[PDB]
């Protein structure tokens, strides 16, 4: 109505090009993730494999670095741009000044790039949403999530996608003051939180982890059964 | 046109019937393997069922019909193995062989010859193999039989046992739902004998298990609410001995037979007063069923728990008899301070203060009669012990200022103002009963026989009252003594006070209405036995009432009370008796209906309502039995009051249009009696009916006629907004209305309709389904039937205690043995479920929840929880004991 | 006193609650039988036993000849003179008529018919009501069958409208205590086929006021006059009677958005539209009436239609979810025979866009495809083939997952 | 493929597992249907609704007057004279349905006091002239105006200060001191349009002046004065303004002029004409000579802009008044209106409400009131508290027509 420009102002004043961008996130597979006392890992459903063609090309969770991982949501060719400009930039300020890419500096300079395509016409902005996990400050984890519009903020437990709104409704409660110790028992937390696929294919789960020390891991089908297995045994407990 | 490709068997199967015949001639190969191949066939076929178009059956019934007649009749070698097979063979097919005119068809093949076991292969088919036929063949063939050859062939013996295998087989094809459709054979197979059904079907049940009984015993139960007399009776005392005999659980048996009372026979009351006593052997099933069998049920058993145990074991009589009842005072009193009743409200009279400015000014009202009116308000809603210390003693100037019968029913007042005590009442009482007043202590001896009213117990029976009784000097202080005494001695049947009551009719004093008001006492004593007071009372009638033509005082205490002595029984033979005793002129004729109809408290027969509406139909009744019609419609509402719910709304839509569209004075007048008894609940038809034709007066009818429709008004217990009517119609009540006519009834209605918060409950329904007593008094209440004029004056005296059976409000309490715990359940709508498979929900609200001893309410299920295993009686009594047990780790 | 309630409802007994072939229906249905029997039975001898009749007092003849056997009706409009009155007729031709005694002279009034005779043309009579047989029909009389017990589980819109339109009835002593006026007005909006008028249905099964109920496109006629007189007529009839409720369906086929434009006939449209939207909420009073109103697509309405004071609360129907789905399928094969095979949780669980009249087909059409084959009982397959070969037609969008 | 089901099948289907209570049920439905139809027709109605008295008023009368009543008199259809002839008897009717004529007077009537111009009664044969009649009082106008008083005050309008000022100017003023005007030199105004958003509050300021308004108040419904018949909108338009005029000090109120008209279009062959023809009889009679008067009208629309731009000449329309959405004191104020008449916790204040609603009219806020009385009832509570209050704003005024809930203020923070 008073939209159809980036750079105009309703009568109450909204931006209604970014908050129609905002919403084209939600057509994506759902992912989360969280940290804690020596692991922080990530989790992705919805692969839906189409059974035909090869998955080795498909990927969705890639890491900006050897000690750095992030995950996004929303469309595909836009989540590859900023892939390849936060490599590029990393690498970099590795370059310039000889101590790593703290987690918080590579996420600010994503919030910057997606902030300067906004101003100017003729530029479509970005429409994913991303989900950066680190640990790179003397051994101490962190984990960030970014927005279209170019706003960062610091979180313990996230949930995008199509249908975040359930998880976090599950998280709010299941999620437990207990500083979470045994990192089984976070992987647990993980699949029980990603237990609500609107189908529970059961292999339709992907997890990643990073436990301060190593390089990316990612979880094999062999455990996350076996976990399921130990989830239904828990779960029979009910009397 | 689909026939070809697969139709081999109408084409073997075919070719074999066919030479069939020739099987059972000269070559036994087709008399014995044809046989066998074609039996084998027919089994598998309608074995399984999965094709409900059997393919066999349905490509031979046109040959095999013919063919089934001409092999059996025309074989006349009829070996054990040749003949069985071909019985066995011909008598499956006849269901789909034959139509609807098959009765005289089911034994033409199974009655030839019992092949073996005919639920051999009918065995686990629910109602789809061979039990729907035989069932029906069972119903009616033998029915016919029974008829009246009730002794007879195999028609008896064998379809016995027939039977027995067939309940049998119902059981033990799925044990399903078809279980309750075997109790239809049970009450189709010997109709008349059903006896030898039900008791078959006990035992039968006695080995099938202990669990599977329940839905049984609630299907006999709520098809027992309607059906012939003695088949009632039957399916009854049957029903009795279930949950005994296969179950174990024995502990609704104290509260199912109680029903069986009166209505099925006296000497099972004394069986199941022998079973109340060989049982509560548990402490705990004692003090529960003992709970119920005075304040739920009747009085007059205080002494039948009087054995050789009288410490503890037989102690509990006099517990539950009075000791129980003034613990439930103590409670009701407790309660009522903790949760909402203050000492003196007197506010509802005073409700009407917003009209003050409306309608100009006030200081309007001067009547004598207003002060009477304010004091019965000022009771009426001060009960529950809502004693006002000198605040009555505007009645005590009133009482010495007019209307010496309202200084009678003032001082009654305190009579209900103090109700049910046992401390200190009388005390009360005797301060002013020494007053040197006529009126006065006629007043005083009525409240002290007021307060004791419904306790029967060994307090003071006759040391006061019968001390002036035996000096009967005035001849208005003569008939309260006496009749207070009637409803103090309600429930007890005892023949030393119908003996000691009889005298004062035998005294031969010149006051008619002594006379009327022992007639009202001796009726409301006993219900039951005693046919020497109905002697004494007919001939007492034919002695008095033959020289005189008077007011129906004859009619409302003489029938009235020989109508209570023998009220509740359908033997008939009673109102027979009475009936040809009296045979007079038709003014003591009016009695005649009256006593007929007395005897049918509630039942179903329709044939009684026919003749009970055809006798007052329309006759055009020129002034001659205008009071015929009206005990007739006064009487319609009786005899429907348990039809299952469906005859009451039936009723209901009968007398909207019937009577008071086309009436005349029955209509106009005696009209809306029925729908003041009808129920007591509040509903917005009968709510709405009533005013509109009622605040109408309609002066052109008898407009005094509207006056009666405003008591009825004031039906409904529980007060509601409907004060918001009748307080709109106490404005235009002021000019219309007459104030000298209506005004006295218009503020009694709005003073019973906010009567008592607790104990506001008055309908003589106490349990789900019993309605044993109450109904005595509250008939003679209603039983003014018109001529409020007289009523204007009578009721002064009569009005005080007309309706003296009153229950109290609340239901709901835990009843601890200390009353510990508080509450802890779900009060709701009424019930939900019938004969449900899925789970039973009863509460259909559940939302509504309260925790405290608080009131029950009338359309309320109440359902628990925490646990606490409610061992009682699970439903609801007010008393439960409600023992605690979780063996539920 | 006015009208009164004059109740619309016929619900005789539904005490059917076997709901099988046993015999406690059996014995119900036949005290509700003789019961009927017996009404009629007395009827009859109240109409065959009157042996009374004069009826005429020896004038009432006198009075009926005086005026003329076929009296016309008209229009009073002054009465200047104690018995000269000024009548007119149809055809708007007015007489300066006398008036004669034998005619009450106190409820007569500017604006009411009377009742004239052909050959002097005096006055005679007063009709008492003139109710053209538009609004008289529209009234129901028989209430429709259904109840609370079909309805497959909205609990959020069956406690809103029972709070709305009930509740006020039944209890009215919180509403004064507290100071509120109970709301008045009500839309139920959503998608096609999901319940809307199945609440109606249910609430004018179960109630005590008169229920008048008018679909749309119905209050329009092409005499440029009469559409806003029979809304008049309309709300008039409903005011005089009881509590009653209104309930107006299809609504967008008379309002939408009140443009400027053209043709008479539209012009015509909004002029009652307006005069609808006058009569609900304007100058003094409006009466004890409620009004439910009934579409499928609510942004094309006229923003005065739906302004609160106006229609105070608005119900969404939203499609179900998988909760519900459940609940419709128990109730909708209650009364089926079925075999032990097939379980519900397929059914519902493999597709996630269909409402209620789509479960009800499915039903149907499984049932029917069992009886194919000569059968009763149904199977797994048959609602298979059911929900697969047919009831769905579809939609296309998001192609080949752009987002991942 | 498929197969038709054959007779054979058809048969055996009704047949197994029917029961033993089939068509025993069913029959009994039908006969009890069946008789339902009987037993309502045996039911008809009766009337009694003639309106005859009571046989003592009728008293012989019937025969001696009413029968004597029938042949003297004769109906004397009424009509109107338009051109009197002077000095020549010859006269001319006109039946304003029929046709005219010329015709005479009759032989008892004065030929002086027969002014020109009057309604007449006319005997059906010779169309003579017999009495006159006075001038029609509409039956309709009669109950057209309101003769009564609602009962709101102008102390039960907030946030609307300037616009209660500018009305009082224009209706009260001239009406009680007349002499401002004069005394500096102006004249007042005869004419107010009223103009806003639907919801804003204009019909109760109406309503508002017409409680202490001390003069006659004539309601008029906008949608009355169309016919079926031709001719009939303008008559009715002036006997409307000449009753108006007979007596003093009365005021006139419309109500969706747009309904009437707003605006003028060629062709509409046919039906739609009849309606310009009223709109033209008001305005001509609005104005021209003889200055009305103590005669005031007031105008009242949602729709301004579709309306004839020649009802706003100078002379026929004077002010247009503005109705706007209250800012913020208007919100505090409408608050403490309506919310003065329920039981709600004493400390709770109403400004923190002010502000939750940014964009809303009196109908929003009188809503949110009682909504938060219904919240209140729904668990068993006798007084309303702050929370109540603060669910209810989010029930109404935004939940509404929502978008982006669950992002939310993510980036306004
Ligand atoms: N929740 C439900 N429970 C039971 N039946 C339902 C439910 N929802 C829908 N139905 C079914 O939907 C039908 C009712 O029609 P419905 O009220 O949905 O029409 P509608 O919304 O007015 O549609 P339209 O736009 O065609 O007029 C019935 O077949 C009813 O059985
Ligand atoms: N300033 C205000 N003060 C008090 N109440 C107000 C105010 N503004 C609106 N209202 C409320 O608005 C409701 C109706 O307003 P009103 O009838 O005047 O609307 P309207 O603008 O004439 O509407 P429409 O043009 O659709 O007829 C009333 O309940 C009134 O209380
Ligand atoms: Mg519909
Ligand atoms: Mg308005």
């Amino acid at each position: 109505s008073y939209d159809r420009a980036i750079t105009v102002f309703s009568p109450d004043g909204h931006l209604f090009q970014v908050e129609y961008a905002q919403e084209a996130v939600k057509k994506g597979s759902t992912a989360v993730g969280v940290r804690g006392r020596d692991i922080v890992v990530l989790g992705v459903e919805k692969k839906s494999v189409a059974k035909l063609q090869d998955e080795r090309t498909v990927r969705k969770i890639c890491a900006l670095d050897d000690n750095v991982c992030m995950a996004f949501a929303g469309l595909t060719a836009d989540a590859r741009i900023v892939i390849n400009r936060a490599r590029v930039e990393c690498q970099s300020h590795r370059l310039t000044v000889e101590d790593p890419v703290t987690v918080e500096y590579i996420t600010r300079y994503i919030a910057s790039l997606k902030q300067r395509y906004t101003q100017s016409n003729g530029r479509r902005p970005f429409g994913i949403s991303a989900l950066i996990v680190g640990f790179d400050f003397d051994g101490t984890p962190r984990l960030y999530q970014t927005d279209p519009s170019g706003t960062y903020h610091a979180w313990k437990a996230n949930a995008i996608g199509r249908g975040a709104k359930s998880v976090r409704e599950f998280l709010e409660k299941n999620y437990t003051d207990e500083a979470i110790e045994t990192d089984d028992l976070t992987i647990k937390l993980v699949i029980k939180a990603l237990l609500e696929v609107v189908q529970s294919g059961g292999k339709n789960i992907e997890l990643a982890v990073m436990r301060r020390d190593q390089s990316l891991k990612i979880l094999n089908p062999e455990e996350i059964e076996k976990y399921v297995a130990e989830i239904e045994k828990e779960k029979e407990e009910n009397e | 046109m689909e026939e070809g490709g697969r139709d081999k068997a109408p084409v073997q199967p075919q070719q074999s019937p066919a030479a069939a015949p020739g099987g059972t001639d000269e070559k036994p190969s087709g008399k014995e393997r044809r046989d066998a191949g074609d039996k084998d066939k027919e089994q598998e076929l309608s074995e399984e069922d999965k094709q409900l178009q059997d393919e066999l059956e349905m490509l031979v019934e046109r040959l095999g019909e013919k063919d089934t007649s001409l092999y059996r009749p025309a074989l006349e070698e009829l070996r054990r193995q040749i003949r069985s097979s071909t019985t066995s063979m011909t008598s499956v097919p006849k269901p789909l062989k034959f139509l609807r005119p098959h009765y005289g068809k089911l034994k033409e093949i199974y009655e030839n010859m019992a092949p073996g076991e005919n639920k051999r292969f009918a065995a686990d088919i629910i109602s789809v193999l061979a039990m729907t036929m035989s069932g029906e063949r069972e119903c009616l063939k033998y029915r016919l039989v029974g008829s009246q050859e009730e002794l007879a062939s195999w028609g008896h013996e064998y379809v016995r046992h027939l039977a027995g295998e067939v309940a049998k087989e119902w059981q033990e094809l799925d044990d399903a739902e078809k279980v309750q459709r075997e109790p239809l054979l049970t009450l189709v197979k010997e109709i008349v004998p059903y006896n030898m059904a039900h008791n078959a079907e006990h035992e039968a049940c006695d080995l099938l298990m202990e669990i599977e009984q329940v839905d049984m015993l609630e299907k006999d139960i709520d098809e027992n609410a309607y059906a012939k007399v003695c088949l009632y009776l039957t399916s009854c005392v049957n029903y009795v001995p279930e949950p005994e005999n296969s179950a174990l659980l024995r502990c609704a048996l104290g509260v199912f037979r109680k029903f069986s009372r009166f209505p099925e026979a006296l000497r099972l009351a004394l069986m199941l007063n022998d079973m109340e006593l060989v049982e509560d052997i548990f402490t705990s099933c004692k003090d529960v069923v003992v709970q119920k069998q005075m304040a739920f049920m009747l009085g007059r058993h205080g002494v039948f728990l009087e054995l050789s145990e009288d410490v503890e074991e037989y102690e509990d009589l006099t517990e539950i008899m009075s000791n129980v009842q003034l613990n439930s005072n103590f409670l009701a009193l407790a309660r009522e301070l903790d949760i909402m009743e203050p000492k003196v409200p007197d506010d509802i009279y005073k409700t009407h203060l917003e009209n003050n400015r409306f309608g100009g000014s006030g200081s309007q009202v001067d009547s004598a009669r207003m002060n009477l009116a304010s004091s019965f308000v000022n009771g009426f809603v001060n009960a529950a012990f809502g004693q006002d210390k000198l605040l009555t003693d505007d009645g005590n100037k009133w009482l010495y200022k007019n209307k010496d019968h309202g200084m009678l029913s003032a001082a009654a007042s305190l009579g209900m103002i103090l109700l049910w005590d046992v401390d200190g009442g009388l005390t009360q009482i005797d301060k002013y009963l020494y007053s040197s007043e006529d009126y006065i202590k006629s007043g005083a001896l009525l409240a002290c026989g007021i307060v004791n009213s419904g306790v029967r117990n060994e307090c003071d029976p006759a040391l006061a009252l019968l001390s002036d009784y035996v000096l009967h000097n005035s001849n208005t202080m003569r008939l309260g003594s006496i009749f207070g005494l009637g409803l103090a001695y309600a429930g007890s049947n005892r023949e030393d006070v119908l003996t000691l009551l009889l005298p004062v009719m035998g005294d031969s004093k010149s006051s008619m209405e002594v006379a009327g008001v022992t007639a009202l006492a001796c009726g409301m004593i006993a219900v039951g036995s005693c046919n020497g007071d109905v002697t004494s009372t007919i001939l007492q009638t034919i002695m008095e009432k033959s020289e005189t033509e008077l007011k129906d005082t004859y009619a409302r205490w003489l029938p009235l009370g020989l109508g209570l002595n023998h009220l509740g029984k359908g033997e008939a033979i009673e109102a027979i008796l009475a009936a040809l005793e009296v045979v007079s002129e038709p003014f003591r004729s009016f009695a005649n209906t009256l006593v007929d109809v007395c005897a049918y408290a509630g039942s179903g027969n329709v044939l009684k309502v026919q003749q009970l509406l055809h006798i007052c139909s329309e006759h055009f009744d020129s002034k001659e039995k205008e009071e015929d019609k009206d005990k007739k419609e006064k009487k319609d509402k009786d005899k429907k009051e348990a039809p299952a719910d469906m005859g009451a709304h039936q009723g209901v839509a009968v007398l909207g249009i019937a009577l008071i569209a086309m009436g005349e004075e029955i209509g106009a007048e005696m009209a809306l009696r029925t729908f003041g008894h009808l129920l007591r609940y509040g509903e917005p038809t009968l709510r709405r009916a009533v005013p509109l034709a009622l605040a109408l007066i309609s002066v052109s009818n008898p407009r005094l006629n509207i006056l009666d429709t405003l008591s009825k008004f004031s039906h409904d217990a529980d007060p509601e907004v409907s004060y918001n009517s009748i307080f709109a119609m106490g404005m235009v009540g002021s000019g219309t209305n007459n104030a000298r006519l209506a005004a006295m009834l218009r503020q009694l209605a709005q003073y019973h309709a906010k009567d008592p918060n607790n104990l506001f409950m008055v309908r003589l329904a106490q349990g789900l389904t019993h309605l044993g007593k109450g109904t005595l008094t509250l008939c003679p209440y209603h039983s003014d039937r018109q001529l409020m004029s007289q009523v204007a004056v009578a009721g002064l005296l009569t009005v005080l205690v007309s309706f003296l059976d009153v229950r109290n409000i609340i239901l709901g309490k835990s009843h601890y043995v200390l009353y510990g715990l508080v509450a802890a359940m779900q009060p709701r709508m009424l019930v939900t479920f019938d004969e449900e498979l899925r789970p039973l929900p009863v509460s259909v609200r559940v939302g509504q929840a309260v925790d405290v001893v608080g009131q029950a309410g009338k359309p309320k299920t109440i359902t628990g929880f925490q646990t606490h295993t409610t061992p009682v009686l699970l439903a609801h009594g007010e008393r439960a004991e409600l023992a605690t047990e979780e063996f539920l780790p | 006193k006015k009208k009164t309630k004059g109740p619309d409802a016929a619900s005789k007994l539904p005490l059917v609650t076997p709901h099988t072939q046993c015999r406690l229906k059996l014995l119900k249905l036949e005290r509700i039988k003789d019961y009927l029997l017996m009404e009629e039975e007395f009827i009859r001898n109240q109409e065959q036993m009157k042996p009374l009749e004069e009826k005429q007092e020896e004038e009432r003849s006198k009075v009926d000849d005086l005026r003329g056997t076929p009296m016309s009706v008209g229009t009073l409009e002054e009465i200047i003179d104690d018995n000269h009155a000024i009548v007119s007729t149809s055809v708007g031709s007015e007489h300066y008529v006398s008036i004669l005694s034998f005619v009450d002279k106190d409820l007569l009034e500017p604006g009411c018919s009377v009742l004239l005779n052909h050959k002097v043309h005096a006055v005679i009579g007063v009709l008492m009501d003139d109710t053209d047989p538009l609004v008289t029909v529209m009234k129901v009389e028989k209430a429709p069958q259904e109840t609370y017990a079909d309805i497959g589980g909205l609990d959020n819109q069956i406690q809103e409208i029972k709070e709305s339109v009930e509740l006020p009835l039944t209890h009215p002593e919180y509403y004064e205590e507290m100071g509120i006026k109970p709301p008045k007005g009500v839309i139920l909006y959503g998608p096609p086929g999901t319940g809307k008028t199945l609440l109606a249905k249910a609430v004018a099964n179960q109630t005590s006021a008169t229920f008048l109920r008018v679909v749309g496109s119905e209050l329009i006629q092409k005499y440029l006059g009469d559409g806003p007189k029979l809304v008049r007529e309309l709300f008039r009839v409903a005011e005089e009677h009881a509590p009653s409720i209104v309930f107006i369906d299809e609504i967008d086929a008379i309002g939408t958005k009140r443009y400027d434009s053209n043709s008479g006939g539209e012009r015509e449209i909004q002029r009652t539209m307006l005069e609808l939207l006058n009569q609900l909420d304007g100058f003094d009073s409006r009466g004890d009436v409620k009004v439910i109103m009934a579409t499928n697509r609510i942004e094309t309405l006229d923003p005065a239609l739906i302004r609160p004071g106006r229609i105070d609360r608005k119900i969404e129907f939203p499609l179900p979810d998988e909760k519900t789905k459940k609940r419709i399928f128990q109730i909708h094969t209650s009364r089926m025979t079925l075999a032990d095979d097939v379980t519900l949780d397929d059914l519902i669980m493999a597709k996630d866009d269909l409402s209620g009249a789509d479960i009800k087909a499915i039903c149907t059409e499984a049932g029917l495809m069992a009886l194919r084959e000569r059968r009763m009982k149904v199977t797994n397959e048959d609602f298979k083939k059911s929900k697969e070969n047919v009831l769905y037609k579809k939609q296309e969008g998001t192609p080949e997952g752009l987002y991942l | 493929p498929i197969r038709a089901l054959d007779e054979g099948d058809i048969a055996l289907l009704k047949t197994y597992g029917q029961s033993t209570y089939s068509r025993q049920i069913k029959q009994v439905e039908d006969d009890i249907q069946q008789l339902l139809k009987k037993i309502n027709e045996l039911t008809g109605i009766k009337e009694s609704d003639t309106g005859l008295a009571p046989p003592a008023l009728w008293d012989l009368a019937a025969d001696k007057q009413t029968l004597q009543s029938e042949q003297p008199l004769q109906v004397a259809r009424c009509t109107k004279i338009i051109n009197a002839d002077s000095e020549d008897p010859k006269y001319i009717i006109n039946v304003k349905q029929f046709a005219k004529f010329v015709v005479d007077l009759s032989d008892q009537v004065a030929p002086t006091d027969i002014e020109e111009g009057m309604r007449v009664g006319v005997d059906r044969n010779k169309y003579q002239i017999h009495i006159p009649l006075p001038p029609k009082i509409d039956p309709t106008v009669t109950m057209m105006q309101v003769e009564e008083k609602p009962d709101v005050t102008y102390s039960d309008v907030g946030g609307c200060k300037e616009q209660i000022e500018k009305l009082r100017e224009v209706v009260e003023t001239p009406l009680l001191h007349p002499e401002r005007f004069v005394n500096l030199g102006i004249e007042p105004p005869k004419g107010v349009l009223l103009f806003g958003p639907p919801g804003t509050g204009k019909t109760l300021c109406a309503r508002a002046v017409a409680n202490r308004t001390d003069a006659c108040f004539i309601r008029v419904i906008g949608s009355e004065l169309v016919q079926k018949y031709v001719g009939e909108g303008a008559r009715m338009v002036r006997e409307l303004f000449e009753m108006a005029r007979t007596k003093k000090a009365c005021l006139i109120f419309f109500d969706e002029i747009d309904a009437i008209g707003g605006a003028r279009f060629d062709d509409g062959a046919g039906g739609d004409n009849e309606v310009q023809r009223t709109m033209l009889e008001l305005i001509n009679q609005l104005d021209g000579f003889d200055p009305r008067g103590n005669i005031k009208v007031l105008m009242a629309t949602n729709r301004p802009d579709t309306l004839d731009p020649a009802l706003m000449r100078p002379g026929r329309l004077d002010r247009k008044i503005e109705f706007s959405l209250p800012d913020l004191e208007g919100r505090t104020h409408i608050f403490k209106i309506h919310a003065r008449s329920m039981s709600v916790e004493r400390d709770i204040r109403f400004e923190l409400l002010a502000r939750l609603c940014p964009n809303s009219t009196g109908a929003e806020i009188r809503s949110v009131c009682t909504e938060a009385g219904m919240f209140a009832i729904r668990a068993r509570r006798k007084i309303a508290t702050e929370k109540d209050f603060l669910e209810a704003v989010n029930k109404v005024i935004k939940s509404y027509a929502k978008f982006s809930a669950t992002p939310r203020y993510m980036t306004y923070n």
